[PDB]
């Protein structure tokens, strides 16, 4: 049996999302582009953050 | 490191030492050190407590 | 919701408080009886 | 003084990790813990009752 | 981690374990792990061994 992370804070603009994030302990974030070029990136996280895409 | 011992017939204890590195692996996307009580469930293997042949 | 002012008062003997936690209620396990929610943390803390 | 317990009795609870990695039902089981003294003490509460018999 | 426990009346153990993370706070400009003997005094708070109402 393994946790499961709390939720964060989103806001949005033009083209854009901005998030705040909430650990407890350390987590790993990554993401990617739908279509023809993923352009895949990950980074780990250990304390507040707060990143825009 | 490692050590065991135990307690002789008259009242003499004994001891031995070596060396070790110990470092259990990581399940999932999260780094975590004990047993929640909301979460999910993956696979994974242990010993069975069995003297069967 | 996460940074200083999350609760505020009049004066430490008031009654009237307000608050913007956010506060959501989640499905409880198979075979358990309890409560599980998810909130953010507090704000005065991490000001410290 | 003690006359505030006199009509109350214990309870048992659920318990995630009882010593072996399984979950049981204990005597003892935990509360919240308040950690907001700055010389770091702590208040911890519990379901049995202590000095009464 | 924290972990409490007792010994019931027929010689039988009880543990029960939940997670936790504890760091006490800093107070001043330098950092000390026990307490001196020529010093400084500054204020804080702390918990009163009271059992009034």
């Amino acid at each position: 049996r393994v946790p499961k992370a709390r939720n964060p804070t989103v806001t949005y603009g033009k083209n854009q999302v901005t998030m705040l994030l909430y650990p407890d302990h350390p987590t790993l974030l990554s993401y990617r582009n739908m279509g023809q070029e993923p352009n895949y990136h990950e980074e780990w996280v250990t304390h507040k953050k707060e990143v825009t895409l | 490191t490692l050590t065991v011992g135990f307690t002789d017939s008259r009242k003499i204890s004994h001891t031995c030492t070596h060396p070790f590195h110990h470092e259990p692996p990581v399940i999932g996307r999260e780094r975590f050190h004990s047993r929640p009580q909301h979460g999910k469930e993956l696979p994974c293997s242990t010993y069975v407590q069995s003297t069967a042949a | 919701p996460g940074q200083f002012g999350d609760i505020q008062s009049r004066t430490p003997e008031s009654k009237d408080v307000y608050a913007n936690t956010q506060l959501v209620l989640q499905r409880p396990a198979a075979g358990t009886v309890h409560v599980p929610y998810s909130q953010a943390p507090s704000g005065f803390k991490y000001w410290l | 003084n003690f006359n505030v317990y006199k009509a109350t009795r214990p309870y048992l609870a659920h318990c995630p990790d009882c010593g072996e990695g399984h979950s049981c039902h204990s005597p003892i089981a935990l509360e919240r813990i308040r950690n907001e003294a700055t010389d770091g003490t702590l208040k911890i509460q519990v379901s049995l009752q202590i000095g009464i018999k």
